[PDB]
């Protein structure tokens, strides 16, 4: 579980700092 | 990957844009 | 625009939940 | 896209299922 | 119809954090 | 309801506290 | 506080996944 | 509960749909 | 009004990730 | 990073039951 | 502080509130 | 301020970055 919990805050964290580039994203 | 750099230890935002495209 | 990112965020999230081990690319 | 038909519409957790891979 | 979808996630967000012990039921 | 309230008006924790239980 | 953060994450995951139907909570 | 079932290791779509309602 | 509220709680989270250890101030 | 994401609930919930006031945050 | 505080165990809501302002 | 900013037009991380500290 917390590693799930880790990943959600990842993609949040990803979606904001790749900006128009976008990003992949796979556990 | 990015949840074995990331999760275990904080990254910065130039960590983290190794992810993008 | 903003109506957008925001909801990009939560679409991300939602990705995250469905994808599972398939993962996911997101572009805007 | 997903922008173009989930922030207009609401798309449930199987319509979304088919952008995952 | 979007707009509320969204703003439901962060109600039942904030509904968590004040609730407590007692939750909460959610509906659309 | 609480969409109907909180989604048209900014609810405090105060408001939102009569939803729960 | 582990499982604060958890639950946080379960609202949000049973908001999505039940959709039209909703969803109880407690902890 | 599902504290109890999903935050010991995770929960699938279906198992955490048995708190829908 | 809700749009805005909504947005701030992206915002916070936005520069709780950018800010580190700089922190920052937020007020509505 | 446990700390980190905790961080992330903290100014969420903050953010919440601050109000107009608003709040400060430093980690 | 703040995560000194609510980070090893929960903080009430007053007690998130001692960081308003 | 911020919410005038960012609310209205969507801003970077760079942006973003002038409101810490
Ligand atoms: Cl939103
Ligand atoms: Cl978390
Ligand atoms: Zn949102
Ligand atoms: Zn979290």
């Amino acid at each position: 579980v917390n590693q799930h919990l880790c990943g959600s805050h990842l993609v949040e964290a990803l979606y904001l700092v790749c900006g128009e580039r976008g990003f992949f994203y796979t556990p | 990957g990015i949840v074995e750099q990331c999760c275990t230890s904080i990254c910065s935002l130039y960590q983290l844009e190794n992810y993008c495209n």
